[PDB]
């Protein structure tokens, strides 16, 4: 269903493991108060 | 004591002794190389 790779940020340990796959759940809450159509897949498929 | 620390500091990073300063510390010193303070650790608990 997915597959994604990340790097970091700046740093000096190689080694270290950090979370820049964080990013796999990247989405933006600052306008969300009605539901979006996108998401709903009765209107993706009555679009298609 | 505070001749065989900074001997044993100054020569794992690979410096002389002017270069590290004795009032800056040991994560300090290592920048974010943690690799090289758990050597630093294991030599200073090795050595007193
Ligand atoms: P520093 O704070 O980065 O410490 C060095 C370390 C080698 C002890 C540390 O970074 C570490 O535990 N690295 C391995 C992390 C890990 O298991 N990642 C997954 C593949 S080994």
């Amino acid at each position: 269903a997915m597959a994604a790779t990340a790097t970091d940020k700046i740093g000096r340990s190689v080694p270290a493991p950090g979370k820049g796959i964080l990013t796999t759940a990247r989405e933006h809450h600052s306008s969300v108060k009605y539901a979006s159509p996108n998401l709903n897949m009765k209107y993706r498929k009555r679009q298609l | 004591a505070s001749l065989l620390l900074h001997v044993l500091v100054a020569h794992k990073l690979k410096k002389s002794l002017d270069s590290i300063p004795m009032s800056k510390t040991i994560k300090d010193l290592v920048g974010g190389k943690s690799t090289v303070q758990n050597e630093i650790l294991g030599d200073l608990g090795k050595e007193f």
